[PDB]
């Protein structure tokens, strides 16, 4: 019923600044307050600050006083966080949350934000065949988020989306899927790789060698 | 501010067993909160006021405590409960978090499905050759995968999170090489030493 | 069902109250679901002041708030850390009301020991690491006043241990001027003061226990020294050096050791300083004026007002407050008359050859407090109505014609309400009555001219429900005649009390100097449980030494702090046995703090009246307790003064007599007030005498034993003992 | 009438004994009570040595005496002030026996921490303000040996807290050479060792309580360091500066933290030093020789005898004492077999290729101690006779012929005596037998060649005539069988114990590592009152963890001090229920010290076997107790080692289970051994848990609670608790 939704993933160079929103709907937006969090890829969470949508009153953490700046638009019911002057240390996932004067009872989708001097790069897709097990090796992109699905959904069981790994400025995300011996030789199966930043809507079907 | 210490990092327990969970503070806390987070997803609200359920949280979960030692008990753990937990404090501003309470599940054993892939005609086009190998569905996470160039021992690994469906793990071993070095030898070997085995597991392809 | 032990401990039946803060002459502030609201008493409406979302900004860490007199800034207290009874530590941050945001430039530092707004305007002063700071504007840098501060040695603008506890009853030792030009403050030096040292074990993770230490002047030991100062806040600059100015003298009190025991601003260039000797039968109220041509505060002998006492000590616990008029000439003060009765009498700024003051009240009763002073009327509380010392009612008196003495709260509800406490407005044109007992507490708003009830703020309607199926005890306030004079007592009788039947009797005792256990207040406490469930009569008695009944009764125990109130508690029991509803074989006595000393002395007397008894955090001998309190009633522990009674009024001297009784000794290990030493000595004496007793320590608990679980444990542990003593379980 | 509590506390029935100090091979001394008398054993006559008047000049202040080896001087101890278990301070004055008058020139100073004569002659060495002073002649001035001493920081010739309590078991840390040429001593440094701090309230007159503080190394905390020195006593003059010679500990030991645990002079130019790592599973016995030319004590690698233990720790509580021969080449110590049984192994001064040694005794039993070693025979105590770990008998074995294996106390009186202790002469010509139990104690004199009783020293007949109208209890020593292994127990049965009727059971427990409650000794203590008067069966059980029964049993609790011994105490109770003379609805368990910990763990187990129980001065968690004792069994409390079990085996973690029982917690406020902290944490855990229990502190009492009035009070209070619990 109560929905929170943020902007998509982001990339920027050192010294630059970014802004990410937190749209909300359902509850009376002016009543409850908005709190923001930070979490590195393999560390604990970290509280940044808080805002009240009604008056736009802010209160920041001492650690993020001279970095993050919070604002809100109550007409559009959308809260914002403005991160100024980023470095490689700021590379982390950010969340927007609501407070019921008790605890963080509502949470947003979550957004990864990377900071690096390297320019954006597009992924390469390869069809893997058994010469029952299929595959779809994605190799040679950068930012982080590469959405990989089979037939735009459909296949769920047997899927093992392995998270990406860095290799000399090249992210390598592999995948797999398994079914019966009768289904694949006849019918067509295809993996659907997608990377927003570089603008790529890639398709590749698995062909018998 | 208050350094919360989760005890311990990762903890395993079978389905239907008791599971206790504690968050140790440094100074003092009036009311401890808890949050569940599945890998690659936003944290979810679980227990507010130490005991009370959130709007949607099931009835098997409940906690209590005071001072510098609060708790959260889980009655009969299910397969879906396999997710990381965090303790939150806000009796003293600024609020702090724990560290890591990865709720593992103890399941039955199963051997890894050893598949293999040579480089496709598309990847050879770029002037390279990445040999890939797959290991799917297994509880024992310990393994010793290794490649051999017709005998000579020479890799990029990537591991899956715990499945909420069946609590199993998986692995993908990728071997990146050039097209010139790919056209220098014949056979390619992908073996492993898994818990549910002793000697190397055989699986290979030939040109 | 009955009012069980669980109902008391878990606190199911909650007795409500109505707290409010008078901001203006006809406006106040009140809380509602964590939302502080503004009420205007001019109409019958309310306006939203500051929402729960604002306090939520800091989470649940908000312990308290404080709005400035100009209603433009709010002081937000958070990260509360208790120290002693009144002293504590907290972080702070200021909220702007117009701009609706926090002031994050030039902030208040961590571990701020005290803060205060000025009387008029948004000025801030605060104490940090025993040094005073001044902040003219919330956004501007703070000007440092003192740089002598040191932990547990030099205190600037805050009281040490003994001054906090026994003198001011508060941690703060700084006072703003009316308009805000000056800032007065006291300085204490604890260099000679010896240290009490006890162990704090902390949480189980701590491997080696910490040794806590406090500068604590025990009876006869070296006390702290005091120094009063005033600093001009309007002349503070970073260019010039901030130079406070010291008020010296009086010459009479500075002959030996002395105390600063009250201070009040009369005008912007006039201030009254109350002083007191170590021998607390001599008090001087020196009014001092600011000579701006030489920058020194002048204190002549003509403006001094001496106060003495041959029978005992000055005031009840200290010389009372002087309430000055707007112009600053006349001031009213509660003083004992020639008959020995605390009454309001008028003084002028100039003294008289023999300072006789015109007493505006003469009756055989005492004035409790002066609540307000207007241009043409005066508000006060007394124990006059129906000749009950345990009663409290609001009275109004005229300054011109003294005979005009109307009561404000007497017949508003004479059955339900016989114990009132009032919270008046600035110029006293509106007021809130606080009915405490003997019925369910009631809170109402009123207008001063018409004495008309505007509305009912809280009447405990929720508490009226819930208690519909419980066997409620009944309180019985009455007296007896002993040796040609009245002595009032109290009895929480069991539900549907039958005079024909005999019940077990428990004497609830404190019986300290100027104490009053027998009153008309309502309480849902441990005594309610013992009557409701266990059918035990819980009694209380105000014998010789008790207050609010003249200085003949109160000063009867002068230099004799453990003899009359001991024997009068035994006599009270014998009188209850004569009434014929008390089981003589099942009579007990219990008390906390001073009550523990009385309980212990009663059991050690060997009267044979009491079967068993419980002492919680008892004083054992008076040499162990602090100087200010002890030397007020006792002398100094010297052969020249009163060492012989110090040596004779100890509990452990009477250790052999405990064989005739069952004794339960309880004491918290981290008690800073009545140290664990005292019980440790008692127990050691009982061991040497070969008498068997029961004991209980509470790890890391102080004098209150106010930790939730420790509070539940002690009263549950005491219940088992009392059941076993009376053969109930 | 019965043996009442009053009889125990007033101590009307004194269990007499016979002490003595063997001066020569044929003569010994003993106190009449008024005087001391010299008894020659070859004769049957007496010779008065030192009269009552000689002490009476000092009054009742005389606490002890010490006659010199040459019989010319007597060291008179007085103004005794106790410190810890063994440590104390006292004034001293030497008495000339020949001239019969006191030496009043260059006398011994006040608050002397330790004194001792040399092995031969009459040379005195003494510690004062943590500094050693040698005194060749009673009237000569003292010679400072060291000047680094400081209160609670540097200790010269005396043990600090942890060394006194756990390692040596005494306050003295200096050793004279056989001929008074060298004086060895240890130096400890407590700089870095954290402090325990508690309040001592003292007598009523004291206004402000005093804060006592001791350098106390808790489990995992910084231990004190140690240094060994030897000073040349024959070359001490006021012109030349005294320069002691330092011995370096073995290189294998000095890699980390370590201990010095035992010192024994082999000869004049030879000495044995026993070392031990902080991880107490590795002990090196380095024999060091004196270099006459370069003045340095050589310790070659070839003279280092290593001891190890994979199952647990070296020795019982520490590596055993080696007994060297007069020549000083071969020695004997008690060491574990391949089966894990403590027996006497024969060693030489040089080690053998892989530390092999010749066991002169064998079988499923253990040797207790080695009282003497002569040129012809070896004397030792064992628990072999009748396969009784509880029993004690004097044995004798020949050096060459191992099969020549006698017993000198097996058949003296088999009913009255199954538990012996021996005090031999200077070279095993005469000896005293000390029959402790299970009958009334018996003391006799003997000859070594022919086992002939010369006279009865103490028959306890005086006690016998008083215990003829009292209802005496009866001791039942026996065992049970669990998993094909026999665990022994004892039971103090009430007078005329009727097996048809059912009685209340009280489990007396200590159950520490290498402990033995179930034995054949006679005791007229608190247990006899509970049997005689209250008709309560007081029982004890030596489960897994107990010693003198092989290292398989003793090392079962290694790294695990709160699991086997506690549940074996529960299991032992279940066995007593099956026997059919125990009232199952009235069973309790009490213990002091480690027993308090076991009691507390048993009560918090949740077995539902025990109704109530009393823990006196209990350990709560092992992080609080000292390092040497705790780390010997538990190791270090670190994530890399054994922190998990440290956190698991706490009493506070079992707080919620105490709702099923009635618990009495007792602890002295001035306990230096098991600090009041521990019970304070237990009580705080029970309060948070919402459990009701009973408590009692004791102001300014230490671990023993041995003060007269405090001793009477605690046992009266515990007696009331059991009366309330059972009746
Ligand atoms: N220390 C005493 C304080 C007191 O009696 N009052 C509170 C402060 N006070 C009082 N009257 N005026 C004031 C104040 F002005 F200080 F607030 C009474 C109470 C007290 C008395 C004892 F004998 C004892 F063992 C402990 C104890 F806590
Ligand atoms: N600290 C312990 C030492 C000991 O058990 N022995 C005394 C010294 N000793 C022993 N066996 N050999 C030696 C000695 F060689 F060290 F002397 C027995 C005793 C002990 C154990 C506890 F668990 C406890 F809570 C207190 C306590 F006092």
């Amino acid at each position: 019923e109560f929905q929170l939704q943020q902007s998509g993933p982001e990339l920027v160079k050192p010294g630059a600044s970014v802004k990410i929103s937190c749209k909300a709907s359902g509850y009376s937006f002016t009543d409850y307050n908005i709190n923001w969090m930070k979490q590195s890829n393999g560390k604990s969470l970290e509280w940044i600050g808080v805002v009240i949508p009604k008056y736009g009153t802010t209160n920041y953490n001492q650690k993020f006083q001279g970095k993050a700046t919070l604002t809100v638009d109550q007409s559009s019911s959308t809260a914002y966080i403005q991160l100024n002057s980023l470095t490689s240390e700021d590379s982390a996932v950010y969340y927007c949350t609501r407070f019921r004067d008790v605890f963080f009872d509502v949470w947003g989708t979550g957004t990864t934000v990377t900071v690096s001097s390297a320019k954006t790069t597009a992924p390469s897709v390869y069809p893997l065949a058994p010469v029952v097990t299929l595959g779809c090796l994605v190799k040679g992109y950068f930012p982080e988020p590469v959405t990989l699905t089979w037939n735009s959904g459909s296949l769920s069981s047997g899927v093992h989306t392995f998270p990406a790994l860095l290799q000399s400025g090249l992210y390598t995300l592999s995948s797999s899927v398994t079914v019966t011996s009768n289904t694949w030789p006849s019918q067509t199966i295809t993996c659907n790789v997608a990377h927003p930043a570089s603008s790529t809507k890639v398709d590749k079907k698995i062909v018998p060698r | 501010q208050i350094v919360l210490s989760q005890s311990p990092a990762i903890l395993s327990a079978s389905p239907g067993e008791k599971v206790t969970m504690t968050c140790r503070a440094s100074s003092s806390v009036n009311n401890m909160h808890w949050y569940q987070q599945k890998p690659s997803s936003s944290p979810k609200p679980w227990l507010h006021g130490t005991s009370n359920l959130a709007s949607g949280v099931p009835v098997r979960f409940s906690g209590s405590g005071s001072g510098t030692s609060f708790s959260l008990t889980i009655s009969r753990v299910e397969a879906e409960d396999a997710a990381t937990y965090f303790c939150q404090q806000w009796s003293n501003h600024p609020p702090t978090f724990g560290g890591g309470t990865k709720l593992e599940i103890d399941r039955a054993d199963a051997a890894p499905t050893v598949s293999i892939f040579p480089p496709s005609s598309e990847q050879l086009t770029s002037g390279g050759a990445s040999v890939v190998c797959f290991l799917n569905n297994f509880y024992p996470k310990d393994i010793n995968v290794k490649w051999k160039i017709d005998g000579s021992e020479r890799v990029l690994n990537s591991w899956t999170d715990q499945d909420s469906k069946d609590s199993t793990y998986s692995m993908s071993s990728t071997l990146t090489l050039t097209k010139d070095e790919y056209e220098r030898h014949n056979s390619y070997t992908c073996e492993a030493t898994h818990k549910t085995s002793t000697s190397p597991i055989v699986k290979s392809f030939n040109r | 069902r009955t009012y069980t032990l669980a109902d008391y401990l878990k606190n199911t039946f909650r007795v409500k109250s109505y707290s409010l803060r008078w901001v203006s002459d006809s406006e106040y502030l009140y809380k509602q679901e964590n939302n502080i609201l503004l009420f205007n008493a001019e109409h019958g409406n309310s306006s939203i002041f500051l929402e729960n979302s604002t306090f939520e900004i800091f989470g649940d860490s908000i312990s308290d708030y404080s709005v400035s007199p100009d209603r433009l800034f709010v002081l937000l207290e958070y990260n509360y850390v208790k120290q002693w009874r009144h002293s504590y530590t907290a972080s702070y941050s200021i909220y702007d009301l117009n701009k609706r945001q926090l002031i994050t430039e030039e902030k208040i530092p961590n571990n701020t020991q005290w803060i205060t707004w000025s009387q008029e305007g948004h000025k801030l002063a605060y104490v940090w690491k025993n040094d005073i700071y001044v902040k003219i504007e919330p956004h501007l840098p703070s000007h440092r006043i003192t740089s002598t501060g040191k932990e547990n040695v030099i205190f600037n603008g805050i009281n040490d241990w003994v001054y906090e506890e026994e003198i001011f009853g508060a941690y703060s030792a700084l006072w703003w001027s009316p308009n805000g030009t000056f800032l007065a403050y006291a300085q204490f030096n604890d260099t000679g003061v010896p240290l009490i040292e006890y162990s704090f074990y902390s949480d189980e993770s701590l491997q080696y226990p910490k040794t806590v230490w406090i500068p604590y002047p025990k009876a006869g030991a070296v006390n702290p020294t005091v120094k009063f100062f005033i600093v001009n806040t309007d002349s503070l600059s970073s260019t010039t050096t901030t130079i406070p100015m010291q008020i010296t003298a009086p010459a009479s009190v500075t002959t030996g050791d002395h105390y600063l025991c009250d201070v009040a601003w009369v005008s912007e260039d006039r201030i009254s300083l109350q002083w007191l000797r170590r021998i607390q039968n001599y008090s001087v109220m020196a009014i001092c004026d600011y000579d701006k041509t030489t920058l020194v505060w002048n204190c002549p002998t003509t403006q001094e007002h001496i106060e003495t006492s041959a029978t005992g000590w000055c005031g009840r616990f200290r010389p009372a407050e002087p309430h000055f008029t707007s112009d600053g000439s006349s001031f009213y003060k509660i003083v004992s008359d020639k008959d020995g009765y605390k009454h309001i009498c008028q003084f002028q700024k100039d003294r008289k050859p023999e300072q006789v003051c015109t007493f505006i009240t003469k009756g055989a009763w005492e004035v409790i407090s002066i609540e307000a002073l207007t241009s043409d009327y005066l508000y006060y509380i007394s124990n006059e109505y129906k000749e009950m010392p345990g009663g409290r009612n609001l009275y109004k008196i005229q300054l011109t014609d003294h005979t005009n003495k109307k009561c404000l709260s007497c017949d508003l509800n004479p059955e339900r309400c016989q114990y009132y406490s009032v919270s008046l407005s600035k110029e006293a044109k509106y007021y809130q009555l606080g009915c405490r007992g003997p019925g369910l507490p009631l809170y109402t708003l009123h207008r001063s001219t018409d004495q008309k009830e505007l509305r009912v703020l809280e009447d405990n309607s929720a508490l009226d429900k819930m208690l519909q199926d419980v066997q409620m005890p009944s309180k019985k306030l009455d007296f007896i005649v002993l040796n040609e004079t009245r002595f009032w007592y109290q009895m929480i009788l069991p539900p549907h009390f039958d005079k024909s039947k005999k019940y077990p009797l428990l004497i609830d005792v404190y019986a300290g100097p100027c104490s009053q256990k027998a009153d008309a207040a309502f309480r849902l406490n441990w005594a309610t449980y013992l009557a409701s469930t266990e059918n035990i009569i819980v009694a209380s008695f105000d014998g010789r030494g008790s207050g609010y009944q003249g200085d003949k009764i109160m000063h009867a125990i002068n230099k004799r702090l453990g003899t009359l109130e001991v024997e009068d508690q035994i006599e009270a029991a014998r009188q209850f046995l004569k009434m014929g509803f008390v089981d003589s074989k099942r009579v007990a006595i219990w008390g906390w703090s001073y009550g523990g000393y009385v309980t212990s002395m009663v059991l050690g007397s060997g009267s044979g009246v009491f079967k068993c008894g419980i002492a919680v955090a008892p004083v054992s001998r008076w040499e162990y307790y602090d100087s200010v309190y002890t030397e007020r009633y006792m002398g100094l522990p010297t052969p020249e003064d009163n060492l012989d009674h110090y040596r004779n009024s100890t509990v452990m001297s009477r250790a052999e007599n405990f064989k005739q009784v069952e004794y339960l000794l309880i004491h918290g290990t981290a008690d800073d007030n009545v140290h664990f030493q005292q019980s440790a000595q008692i127990s050691k004496a009982l061991v040497d005498a070969g008498v068997d007793f029961q004991a209980m320590w509470y790890t890391d608990e102080d004098h209150g034993i106010a930790s939730s679980t420790a509070h539940q444990h002690i009263y549950s542990h005491m219940s088992h003992f009392l059941q076993q003593c009376f053969s109930l379980r």
